[PDB]
């Protein structure tokens, strides 16, 4: 669960 | 290199159970590896969620071939101090600046 990667 | 906001080689759990801790102003942060994937890294801080609380968001910091790291292509830096520093005087993308070094 990173905010910057959305896949 | 000693810097005090690097942590290494600590999981994700470690790193949320350090950044949960109540004292923390906002904008507490690490740095470490990520736990995923080989070659990478991993920015870490925390926040505050009116609904369930303290909240910790993850960047993953992406290391070049090459050399260079960047959490977004647009801002790539030359070495994990550069990039802290950078984001410790500006947000651009996090949603607030790096203010404080997680206590180990």
């Amino acid at each position: 669960s990173y905010v910057n990667v959305q896949n | 290199m000693a810097e005090e906001w690097y942590f290494g080689k600590i999981t994700r759990r470690e790193s949320e159970r350090l950044l949960l801790n109540p004292e923390n102003p906002r904008g507490t942060f690490l740095v470490r590896e990520s736990e995923t994937t080989k070659g990478a890294y991993c920015l870490s801080v925390s926040d505050f969620d009116n609904a369930k609380g303290l909240n910790v968001k993850h960047y993953k910091i992406r290391k070049l071939d090459s050399g260079g790291f960047y959490i977004w292509s647009r801002t790539q830096f030359s070495s994990l101090q550069q990039l802290v520093a950078y984001y410790s005087k500006h947000a651009d993308g996090l949603c607030h600046r790096l203010t404080n070094v997680c206590p180990t």
